[PDB]
C-alpha cells in the first residue's frame, strides 16, 4: 500500500487496436490522473487542466485567469529563470501551450521522449510557486493586449462577446475573458490594485489540487509513470475549493423573443437562431442533444437545409447543441444568407419550426439512434492514433466529467436510448423560447447601440407577438423528411494481407502520358482506411485571372451539386476535399476504404458530365465576390504574407485582378470553360492505405476511363508541365514593398532572407540556424521586447527555393520592427560564438528528433509523401539523409553561413520586406546595426521583370 | 453540419 | 573630248522623284558605263557584269566560270595578298559578292564613301591580271564542292538541273553550271587537263572589255566619277569577242508531249507545265510575255487559279515567261497539288488549256495592257530609293540590253500594245508543244531513271495521243472571266505637308489599356506611301502546341479567303503581311497610302467575323502537316540554329510537339478558338509615313472599333503582358546538345558564347569584337582551312540577352570543327595583342559607318523603329549614343572583355553548342584543350535545370 | 502570281 494515492481505477477501456497502455488513479490530494505508457513514442507529453477559468475572474479585474495563464510560464521559485521552461523544451525537441476557457485552464507540452522528467519537473512548478515576477508582469501584459487587439476586428470574436453582453449582465457569462492592457494595468492602477498580489491571491485560491487533472504519456512503464507523478504532484495543496456552478441561465425571461441587428466587419450575411437549454452533459450516455443535432443539422435529401437551399435562401447550416458552462447550454441553428435569404428571415425561421414540428410529429426514432451508436463504435474502434501533446491536453479536460474507466470511450460510445429526453429537449426548441440575430451590412447607420469591448454596432428589438404566433402555428411541410438508411456506413474492415513486394516508400507503379501513379500499401497502421490523392494538371486552370475565377466557380458548383449526396458519405467517415490550384485541380478522398470507390467514381462522373444550375451559379458567384473583397479585412500579418507570395512567384494573380475579371464570367462562358479544361490533363496520384497494387491501378485507371469516356480527355506533353520559379534577389540588395491595412489598427511585417535553392546541405544550414534561434527570437522579440503577440521565425520554402523569415504583427511601425530583428540577429551570432560545443550538439539533437519523429496516423505519412510528390522532389528518404548530414555540422559551418548569407553586410545577403501599415500610420535595449538605403518596390510586375528567376530543383 | 472561444498563446 | 571615251550619254531618263544624278558613257575599249552621283550616300559602290557565264563552260570542265568567279577574289598582280580585297572592305565598312548565271557573271561591292578610289582599284584588278594562285586553286575548289553539296539535296536545284537533262543533250543548256570537286579537279587530273591554265585560257578568251558593263555610285561629281572610271578601266584588253547566241531551242520535236514523274526530297506535290518559246526579249517594249503571264497568273475572281482552288485541286499557281538565254525562252504554268489534285492532273491541265482557249477566243485586251502600262508608270514614278550595292549590280546587268538613255526605265515602262505578238506567243501554247512534270512521293520505287548530277529519281513517258487530242478540243468554261477593272489603282498622291509639331522619332501619341500607338510622319522620303504595323497580344496564341497550331491555321485560312480580294490590291502597290507570333498576331500594311484604309478595314472586319470553309481547313491542315514534317529535309546549319533557339528560349514548342498536337485540331475546336482568341487583346502599333497625327489616331480608332463591335474585344491586364526570358548559362559552363540530319550528308554546328543582357556598353563590346574577328574568321575557317562553304560569325541577340555565335556547315565532324573555331580564337587574341594602333581605329570607324548608315527607303526606317518597339527597348536614338560610346572604347577594353568573357579560360565563359551530325557519322594552328562538356539530354530538363535572365528595361 | 551560284 501507498499513502499518496487515494485509488487506482479498473482497466481503462481502450480500442482493441490501441496498443498503448493506460492506468487511472486519484492522488491523496484529489488530482485525477491518466497515465499513458507507449514504449514506441518519440515524444513524451503531459497536460494539466484546472477546472477554473474566466467565469471566475474577479469582476473588478477582467481576464485575470487568462493573464495568470500567461504568467505561469515566466518562472517559478525553483526554476526562476524567466524562460527556463520554454528553453528547456526548445533544446529537447519539445514545445508547449495553454488556453483559458470559461471553466478551464489547460497546460500541455511535449518533449523528446528522453526528457520527460526534466520537462515535467519544471512544469509541475507552475502549480506550486510561480514568481509572477513584478517586471515580467509589466511586460507580458502587452502580450495579452495584443492577443486581444488581434480579435477586436474579428467578426467571430465580436459575435462571441456580443452574445455574452446581451444576457443577464449579472451572470458571470457576461464577463470579458481575454482582458487587455486597460483591464489588467491601466484600470487596476487607478483602483490601487497590486496585481502581483491578485495573481498570488487567485492562484492560491483556485489552483487547488482537487480541481486538477493530469495526463502523462511516455515510454516509461505504468509503474514508473505512477511513481513519477506521485513524486512531482503529491505536494500540490488541497484547498478543497467548491467547483463553480451556474444553475441560472444567462438568458432569462426578458432575454427571450429578442431580435438583434448586427453590423459586421466583413461583408457577410448571417442568421443565428439560438434557444437556451439546461446542462445536457450528464445525459452523455444517451445524449439527446446530438440526436437532434444530427437531424436538424442534416444536409441530405429531405433535410431542412435542402429546402432552404432550393429556395435559394441559405447556402450552409449548422445546428445542434453548443456548450455553455456547468448548469446551462444552448441549442443553435445558424445559416448564412443569400441576398434573397436576407429578405426572408421570417420565412426561413418558419421553415425551421416546420421542420422541428415534423420531428415532434414523428417522435423518437430508435433506428436513428442505432445508426449514431454504430458509426460511433466504428469511429472509436479504428480511431487514428493522436499526436501526444493534443491527446494529453484533450484527456486532462475530460478527466473532469467521466469516471476514470470511461475517459477514452466517454466522448464516443452511446448506450441508452431516451425518447423522454429527446422529447424533453425538443420541447424547448419553441418560438416563445427563441433568440434571433441577423448579421448584415444593411444595418449600417440603422443601429442605436454599441458593444463595450469590441465596439460592435447593433440594434435590439422585441419580436412582434403576431410573428411568434405565426411561428407557433407552423404546419407540416411535405418537403421535409427524416433521412433514410445511410448506405455509406462501412461494413468491410478486413486489413488485406501485406503484399509480397510492398516497400517502405511509395513506388511509382505507373508512368504513362496521362498519369503517374505513386503507391504504397500501409505497413504501419493496419486500420481499414485509405487516402487517395490526385493532382490534375491543366494550363487552363491559371492561364489568366478570368480562368482562375472559372476553375474556382466550377469546382464550388460541383461541390455544391454533390453536397446532398456526399453528406451521408461523410457521417460515415468517407470524405473528400476538392479545389483548384495554380496548376489545375486537387482531389483527395480520405476515410474507410470499403465504399471509397463509390464516392470517387461519383465525383469523377459528376465532373466530367457536369450540368450547371443557373440559380446556383448566380448565388455562388455573388459569394465569391464578397469573398475576394473580404480579404480587405484579413489580419495585417497575412496581408504581409500574401504580398510576399505575389512578389516572389513568377506568375500570381492578385485578389484585385481576380475581383476585376469576375464580372466577365457569364453562364455561357463557364459552360464552355469546363470541357476546355477537362480535355487535356495529366494526373499525378498518391494512393496509400489498406489497398493492393491491383486495387490501386484499377482505381487510377477508373478515374482516367471516366474522364476519357465523358470529356474525351487526352494527355499533356512532358514539356507542358510548367512549374513556376521563384524570383532571384541580387547579392547584397534589399527591397521593401509597402501597403496599408485599412481595417486593423496594428501593422504587419514579413522579412525574408533568401538563401539558395533547396538541397541537402543548404537545407540543414537553414534548419539548424532556425532551430538555434527559434526560442531566442520568441523570447527576445516577444517576451523581453514585447513587440507583439504574433512573433514567428523559421524557414521559408517555396518553389524549390528557401530562406529565413520573420513574421510580426505589432502596434509599433514596420520600420521599427526592421531594426529590432536586425539587432536581434547580432545578438544571435554573438551567442553562437559564446555557446559551448555541447549546447551546440543539443540543438543538433533537437532538430534530429523533430525531423525523425515518426507519423502516428496514415494521413500524416500520406502528407509527407505528398510533399515530396507535389514539390517534384520525390525525396522519400529525405529524413535519414538530411539528419545523417546534419550531425556533421559545427559551430564553424554555421558561423560561416551566417556571415555568407544573413549578416547585415553579408556578401550574398538577399533581403525582402513587406510592410503592412496600421489603419492610421505614416510616410536594457540592444544595438541595431545601421541599414542600407532600401530599394522600395513600386510595382509588382516591374520588380519581377527586372530580376532573374531561379532554376527548379532536379527530381530525386 | 451537427455543431462540433478560447484565449491562447503562439 | 577624250579619245579614251567612245561616246557620252544624253539625259538618262530617270524617275521625276529621283534626286541622284546620272551619266552613261561607252568607253574606247567598248565597255558600257553608268555613273551615279549621290552627293549624300554614305556607302559608295560599283559592280561590273561580264556577258559570259556557265553556258560557255568548256564541255569537259563543267563549272569553270563559277569557279573562275570564286577565284578572282583571291589575289591579283598588284594586290597579290590573297585576302587584300575582302580585308580592305572589312576595314573600310564595305562588303562584296558575286554570281554566275547562264550568260552573266556579275561582281559587286560597297564601301565607306571616301574609300571608293581604293576599293574600286582593287576591284578593277580582277579584270586585268588575276593571280589564279596554284595553292589557292586547290583550296577554293572545296568551297565550290561545298556549294554543290549544300544543293544536292535541294528540291528546286534537282528540278532545275533535271530540266536541263531532259532537253537536247547536245545543247549547251544541258550543262552543269555549278561544278564540284570531281568536274573541277578529279576528272581533270585524270584527263591531264591543267586547270589553272584553263582558268587563264577562259579568262583571257572571254573577259573582254567589249562584253563588259560597269556601274559606279559615289558622292563624287559626274566629272570626277568619269575620271575615276577612265583612270581604272580604259586599260581593259578588248579581244572583240562575239557574244554567244543559242538560236535553237533546247527542247526540240522529240522533247515535247513528254511527261515526267519525279520523286522529291521533301514531301511536296507539284505540277510543272512548261512550253518552249522564241526569245521574247527583243519585243521588250510591247512585252507580250508579261501581258500573258499577267492573265494566266491572275489570282482574282474568274481566274484559272480561282477555279482550280474551288475544285480543291491546287492552292497556288505561278505563270508567265521564264528566261532561257539569247535565242530561247520558256512559258510556264506551275501549281502545287492537294491529295485530290494529284489524282486529277489530266483535268487540271485541261482547265489550263480551257483558260488559254478563253484568251485566244477573245484576243488581246488593250484596256488590260493600258492598266499595266499605267500602273508601271506609277510604280516607276514613286520607286523607293534602292540600296547602292543592289542598284549597281542590277544596273550593270541590264546595260547589255537597253541603250544608255533607257536603262533606268527599260524594265519598268511598257510602250505600245502589240496584239499580234500577244497572239503570236499565245499561239505557241498548245497541247502539241507541252512538257509536263509531276513531283510526288507517290512515285517512290516506280521510277526507272537517275539524273546524273543530283541523282534525282525519275521516269519519262510520252503523253498518249488520246490525251493531247482531248486537250486540243478544250472548250470554253463559264467559270473563266477576264479580270475585272482594277478597283485598287492609287489616284491620290498628295504628300500632306509636315505638321507643326511633327517629331524626328516616333511619338507615343496614344496609351490606353487597349492600345499603345506610335506615330511618325515621314520627314525624309515624301512619297505617297505609308507603313502600318500592329502587334496584337493574346495569351492564347501560344499557350500550348494545340493553340499555336490553331493560331497559325486561323491566319492561313484568313489569308486564303482574303486572297482574291487582296491580289488586286497587291498589283496596285498595296500589300499586307499577316502572321501568328509567340505573343499573338502581327499585321502590316505597306504601300500607297491612298486605299490603305479600305484594305485594312476589310481585314480587321474579315478577321473578327471570319467563317471557315470545311474544304479549305482540311486542305490547309494537310499542307501544314507536310510543312512541319518537311523540316526533316532542311539544311544542317538551319537545324543547328533551330535547336539553339529551342534550347535558349523559356517556352518554345517544337516542330514535333506541333506535328502531333495537330491531329487534335478539329473544325469545331477552331471555331471556338477564334472568338476566344480575339476576346481579349492589347494592340501595339507603329504608323509611319505620309499620314498625320489625326489620321493616325483615326486609323487606330477604326481598328479598335471594329474589334469591339464584331469581336467584343476588351483590354488585357498590364501584368499579363509577359515577354520570354533567355536561359542563364553558368560561369565556366559548356553544354552540347546533338542531333543527326537524316537528309544531308554534311554536318552543321552553331556555337554560342553568351555574354550578358544588352546595354549600351555590353552591346558595343560585343559588336566591336565581332567586327574585328569578322573577316579573319571567314578567312581562316573558309578561305584558309576550307571547313565548308557556309562559315559565319558575329553577334546573337534574343530576348534581350546577347553573345557571339559561329555557324558552320561542313563535311568534317563537329568534334573537329569545335577545335578549329577554338584554335582560331587564340590566333585572334595574338592578332589583337599585336594589331597596330590605327588598325584598331579603322575597325571602330568601320563599325561606326555601318551603324550610322541612314535608311534609304521608308520601310528601312520603319524596321529600325519596329525593332525598338517589338523588342521593348524603345531606344530610337540608339545609333548616336552607342556610336558616341563606341569611340571611347580602347584596345585595352576589348582585351579585358575577351579575357573576362570569351577566352577558353575566362572566369565568365558561357558556352553552348549544337552539333548536327551528317546523315553518316557517329598544316594548321594549335587548338587548345577543351573541358568535358555536359551533354544535354532533354531540352526541358536542360531549361528547368538553370536560371532565367531578367527582361530588359524600356528607355 | 506572274513569274518573278553565289559565294556569301
Amino acid at each position: 500500500n501507498n499513502p499518496a494515492i487515494k485509488r487506482i481505477g479498473n482497466h481503462i477501456t481502450k480500442s482493441p487496436e490501441d496498443k498503448r497502455e493506460y492506468r487511472g488513479l486519484e492522488l491523496a490530494n484529489g488530482i485525477k490522473v491518466l497515465l499513458i505508457s507507449d514504449p514506441t513514442t518519440d515524444k513524451s507529453s503531459a497536460a494539466l487542466d484546472v477546472h477554473i477559468g474566466s467565469l471566475s475572474d474577479p469582476p473588478n479585474i477582467a481576464g485575470l485567469s487568462h493573464f495568470l495563464q500567461h504568467m505561469l510560464f515566466l518562472g517559478t521559485k525553483k526554476y526562476p529563470k524567466e524562460n527556463e521552461y520554454s528553453q528547456f523544451l526548445s533544446e529537447h525537441a519539445g514545445s508547449s501551450n495553454a488556453f483559458t476557457s470559461g471553466e478551464h485552464t489547460n497546460y500541455y507540452f511535449d518533449v523528446s521522449h528522453e526528457h520527460l522528467e526534466g520537462a515535467l519537473d519544471r512544469f509541475a512548478q507552475f502549480f506550486l510557486s510561480p514568481l509572477f515576477d513584478e517586471s515580467a508582469k509589466d511586460r507580458e501584459v502587452n502580450a495579452v493586449d495584443s492577443e486581444h487587439e488581434k480579435n477586436v476586428m474579428n467578426d467571430a470574436w465580436r459575435l462571441f462577446q456580443l452574445e455574452k453582453a446581451t444576457g443577464n449582465p449579472k451572470h458571470p457569462f457576461s464577463k470579458f475573458g481575454t482582458g487587455n492592457k486597460y483591464t489588467l494595468e491601466t484600470r487596476p492602477n487607478q483602483e490601487g490594485i497590486d496585481v502581483r498580489q491578485e495573481l498570488l491571491k487567485f492562484h492560491s485560491a483556485y489552483y487547488s489540487s482537487n480541481l486538477m487533472a493530469v495526463v502523462v504519456l511516455g515510454r516509461e512503464s505504468l509503474d514508473d509513470l505512477t511513481n513519477l507523478v506521485v513524486k512531482l504532484f503529491s505536494e500540490v495543496e488541497n484547498k478543497n475549493v467548491p467547483l463553480p456552478e451556474f444553475p441560472e441561465h444567462p438568458f432569462q425571461e426578458e432575454h427571450l423573443k429578442q431580435l438583434y441587428k448586427i453590423v459586421p466587419i466583413k461583408d457577410i450575411r448571417n442568421l443565428y437562431v439560438t434557444f437556451p437549454i439546461p446542462d445536457l452533459q450528464k445525459y452523455y450516455k444517451s445524449n439527446p442533444g446530438h440526436y437532434l443535432g444530427h437531424l436538424i443539422g442534416h444536409e441530405g435529401p429531405g433535410s431542412l437545409l435542402s429546402e432552404l437551399k432550393s429556395k435559394g435562401w441559405v447556402n450552409t447550416l449548422v445546428g445542434g447543441q453548443k456548450e455553455g458552462a456547468r448548469g446551462f447550454m444552448f441549442f443553435i441553428i445558424n445559416v448564412d444568407l443569400t441576398e434573397e435569404g436576407l429578405l426572408h428571415v421570417e420565412d426561413i425561421i418558419l421553415h425551421m419550426f416546420q421542420y422541428i414540428q415534423k420531428l415532434r410529429a414523428e417522435g423518437p426514432q430508435e433506428w436513428v439512434f442505432q445508426e449514431l451508436k454504430d458509426l460511433n463504435a466504428v469511429a472509436f474502434r479504428f480511431k487514428d492514433k493522436e499526436r501526444p501533446r493534443g491527446y494529453t491536453s484533450k484527456i486532462a479536460g475530460i478527466l473532469h466529467y467521466y469516471p476514470l474507466e470511461e475517459v477514452l470511450t466517454a466522448e464516443y460510445l452511446l448506450e441508452e436510448f431516451r425518447p423522454d429526453l429527446i422529447e424533453m429537449v425538443l420541447d424547448k426548441l419553441r418560438p416563445e423560447n427563441v433568440r434571433v440575430a441577423i448579421v448584415s451590412k444593411s444595418f449600417e447607420g440603422k443601429t442605436d447601440r454599441t458593444e463595450e469591448w469590441y465596439g460592435t454596432q447593433y440594434k435590439q428589438e422585441a419580436i412582434p407577438d403576431e410573428v411568434i404566433k405565426k411561428w407557433q402555428n407552423a404546419d407540416l411541410n411535405g418537403k421535409f423528411k427524416l433521412p433514410t438508411k445511410n448506405e455509406f456506413i462501412p461494413t468491410n474492415f478486413e486489413i488485406l494481407p501485406l503484399e509480397k513486394e510492398a516497400t517502405p516508400y511509395p513506388a511509382l507503379i505507373k508512368d504513362t502520358a496521362m498519369s503517374k501513379l505513386w503507391f504504397k500499401q500501409d505497413d504501419k497502421f493496419f486500420l481499414p482506411k485509405a487516402n487517395l490523392n490526385f493532382e490534375f494538371f491543366s494550363p487552363f486552370a491559371y492561364v489568366d485571372p478570368l480562368h482562375s475565377n472559372m476553375a474556382y466557380l466550377y469546382l464550388e458548383l460541383l461541390k455544391d451539386s454533390l453536397n446532398e449526396y456526399a453528406y451521408a458519405a461523410e457521417l460515415a467517415g468517407l470524405s473528400y476535399d476538392l479545389q483548384n490550384t495554380i496548376y489545375g485541380m486537387y482531389l483527395s478522398v480520405k476515410g474507410y476504404n470499403d465504399k471509397q470507390p463509390i464516392l470517387l467514381k461519383k465525383i469523377i462522373e459528376k465532373m466530367a458530365t457536369f450540368e450547371i444550375d443557373e440559380k446556383r451559379f448566380e448565388i455562388i458567384k455573388e459569394a465569391y465576390m464578397r469573398s475576394l473583397n473580404n480579404f480587405r479585412a484579413e489580419q495585417p500579418h497575412q496581408h504581409a504574407m500574401y504580398y510576399l507570395r505575389l512578389l516572389m512567384t513568377e506568375v500570381a494573380w492578385t485578389k484585385d485582378e481576380l475581383k476585376e475579371a469576375l464580372d466577365d464570367v457569364t453562364l455561357p462562358r463557364l459552360k464552355a470553360f469546363i470541357p476546355q479544361l477537362l480535355s487535356r490533363l495529366h494526373i499525378e496520384a498518391l494512393l496509400h492505405g489498406n489497398i493492393t497494387k491491383q486495387a490501386a491501378l484499377g482505381i487510377m485507371q477508373m478515374v482516367e476511363d471516366t474522364l476519357i469516356e465523358h470529356a474525351h480527355t487526352k494527355p499533356l506533353l512532358p514539356s507542358q508541365l510548367v512549374r513556376y520559379r521563384e524570383v532571384q534577389l541580387p547579392d547584397r540588395g534589399w527591397f521593401v514593398y509597402q501597403q496599408r491595412n485599412e481595417v486593423h489598427n496594428n501593422s504587419g511585417i514579413e522579412i525574408y532572407y533568401q538563401t539558395d535553392m533547396q538541397s541537402t546541405s543548404e537545407n540543414m544550414f537553414l534548419e539548424l540556424f532556425a532551430q538555434i534561434i527559434s526560442e531566442p527570437a520568441f523570447n527576445t522579440l516577444r517576451t523581453k521586447e514585447q513587440l507583439g503577440y504574433i512573433v514567428f521565425s523559421g524557414p521559408r520554402r517555396a518553389n524549390g527555393i528557401q530562406g529565413l523569415r520573420f513574421i510580426i504583427q505589432s502596434e509599433k511601425p514596420p520600420h521599427y520592427l526592421e531594426s529590432r530583428v536586425e539587432a536581434f540577429l547580432i545578438t544571435m551570432e554573438k551567442s553562437i560564438e559564446d555557446m559551448t560545443e555541447e549546447a551546440f550538439q543539443k540543438h543538433i539533437q533537437a532538430l534530429a528528433i523533430r525531423r525523425l519523429d515518426k507519423p502516428k496516423k496514415l494521413s500524416a505519412e500520406s502528407a509527407k509523401y505528398w510533399g515530396e510528390i507535389i514539390s517534384q522532389q520525390y525525396n522519400f528518404d529525405r529524413d535519414n539523409t538530411e539528419v545523417a548530414y546534419l550531425k556533421t555540422l559545427t559551430k564553424e559551418d554555421i558561423i560561416k553561413f551566417y556571415k555568407e548569407m544573413l549578416a547585415v553586410d553579408a556578401p550574398r545577403r538577399h533581403k525582402v520586406s513587406v510592410h503592412v501599415l496600421a489603419r492610421e500610420m505614416d510616410s536594457n535595449l540592444s544595438q541595431a546595426p545601421a541599414l542600407p538605403q532600401p530599394e522600395v518596390i513600386q510595382n509588382m510586375t516591374e520588380f519581377k521583370r527586372g530580376l532573374p528567376l531561379f532554376p527548379l530543383v532536379k527530381p530525386h | 453540419a451537427s455543431l462540433a472561444k478560447r484565449s491562447r498563446q503562439v
